[PDB]
């Protein structure tokens, strides 16, 4: 916090708590899948799955591949990303719609496709 | 037997001719998706018509792409062969 | 190291054996719930038939087959599993009664939930709704003795107009084994539906008026018969999955210790050559 900011570090810590929780939950979701879970949990891992893939982006090296252009974020806009996702204001969408993005508005772009 | 998820070209479709590379480009990531919705559709209770119909066309196209041993394809007929497949005249 | 990975061997080798056990108990379940869904049938038909005969002679104006003149309150029935392991099934009947809940408020009503089965009774305890009423400890095997006090008290709940202008249920129709849906039906007001062309004791309006909770009674109870069908086959699909969940486990684990036997070994035939070739 003293080198990032605390608007930084809070949500830092907040996207690895979730996906630790989800790490361990990974030996019970590969036998039973989700629907065994407590609701504590099951809430949980359901912006797990969302958090893992929006980590995900489209770069500009991989365009001579995929054909997709590349996506630059600005990091105050990333800190707001992850901020509504961890307190859950995208928990609604699906899980496809998170790969490969960039940006929130690209998000709200390909989420409206969908 | 192709596994058409781990298999990958890092040349890519620097080397594929424009036929090709036009026709072809999208049916690795809907072979892909097809493969994880089989994996789900495997225990899917109720489906939709939607995934039915996106269903079907994947196991049409994992049909398509198989071939005896010792009967190569010219890249004049493999483009033809694709185009079958990709434009939907399997339906 | 190997001593986890026989651990998680030994683990998942008795996980294999519980799932697919479960899988088998479930397949004779199945029978045994089909079974009494098909020995209930003859008595709806035939409760059917009457209603419709005696529906013909009767002036059609009791409360049940009437649309309240403002409706603001409507009450919604979820049926649900006691146990666990059940897969998608829970899922499936809360996603809907969320849907119906969010057809509701978009006509203008809010709904009141009664709720049958622990598990649905868990998940509108973790969201902040009430819960009107609820009953436990039948939904793998119900009796009509549990129907009629659901249909009594929905009944007398829509009767009253605290009181509902309407009456719906949440539950699972058994189709196949292969297949089954969530599904949601008003129960009450009742449509009336006219078609193409006795005596009555004491008289066709008076037991039409006894009837109609009686019909609501069998009516409830039928679609609990489905949801106790359907509750088992979606257990045996989600233990069937978790088998061969388990089975893949198994072999990936077997895979990692026989390559992890297999370094060790190697680890410590060059630590004793490295320090006889020392010497």
């Amino acid at each position: 916090p003293a080198i990032v900011g605390d608007e930084h570090y809070r949500v830092a810590q907040e996207v690895i708590r979730i996906l630790q929780r989800y790490k361990d939950l990974q030996d019970i979701i590969a036998i039973l899948g989700i629907d065994e879970l407590s609701e504590e949990d099951k809430q949980l891992v359901n912006r797990a799955r969302r958090i893992e893939r929006f980590l995900s982006q489209n770069m500009m090296a991989a365009e001579q591949f995929t054909g997709q252009p590349g996506s630059t974020v600005p990091l105050k806009e990333t800190i707001e990303a992850f901020d509504k996702l961890t307190k859950g204001e995208f928990d609604h969408l699906p899980e496809q719609a998170f790969f490969l993005i960039g940006g929130l508005d690209d998000l709200a772009k390909k989420a409206e496709s969908l | 037997a192709i596994n058409v998820g781990v298999s990958v070209s890092r040349v890519g479709g620097a080397a594929q001719i424009k036929a090709m590379k036009e026709v072809a480009g999208s049916l690795r990531l809907d072979l892909s998706q097809y493969r994880e919705l089989e994996a789900f559709a495997a225990f899917a209770s109720d489906l939709d018509a939607a995934s039915k119909a996106q269903l079907d066309r994947g196991a049409r196209l994992v049909e398509l792409l198989k071939q005896p041993q010792y009967s190569p394809l010219a890249v004049e007929e493999q483009v033809v062969a694709i185009f079958l497949g990709t434009q939907g005249h399997l339906d | 190291t190997l001593r986890e990975l026989r651990g998680r061997i030994r683990s998942a080798g008795s996980i294999k054996k519980i799932t697919k056990a479960q899988e088998l108990i479930a397949t004779s379940r199945i029978a045994k719930a089909q079974a009494r869904v098909e020995a209930a049938r003859p008595y709806a038909a035939e409760i059917t038939n009457m209603l419709t005969e005696l529906a013909g002679a009767s002036a059609l104006d009791h409360p049940l087959l009437v649309e309240r003149k403002q409706p603001k309150r409507a009450g919604v029935l979820v049926v649900s599993s006691d146990r666990g392991l059940c897969g998608a099934y829970n899922a499936n009947v809360l996603r809907r009664a969320e849907e119906l809940f969010s057809l509701l408020r978009d006509e203008g009503k809010d709904p009141v939930l009664y709720v049958v089965g622990r598990k649905a009774l868990g998940y509108f305890s973790f969201r902040q709704r009430t819960v009107v009423e609820s009953w436990t400890g039948f939904s793998e095997r119900p009796t009509y003795e549990n129907a009629r006090e659901i249909a009594d008290t929905l009944v007398n709940a829509f009767m009253a107009g605290l009181g509902v202008d309407e009456l719906h249920i949440v539950f699972t129709e058994f189709r196949s084994m292969l297949s089954q849906t969530a599904v949601a039906r008003r129960a009450a007001p009742m449509e009336v539906e006219y078609v193409g062309e006795y005596s009555f004791e004491p008289d066709p309006e008076t037991l039409f008026d006894a009837l109609l909770p009686r019909y609501i009674a069998t009516r409830v109870y039928a679609a609990l018969l489905e949801a106790a069908a359907s509750e088992s086959a979606s257990r045996r699909r989600a233990m069937k999955s978790a088998t061969d969940n388990a089975d893949d486990l198994i072999k990936a684990l077997t895979l990692a210790a026989n390559r992890e036997r297999q370094a060790q070994i190697t680890q410590e035939i060059s630590e004793i050559v490295g320090g006889a070739n020392a010497l």
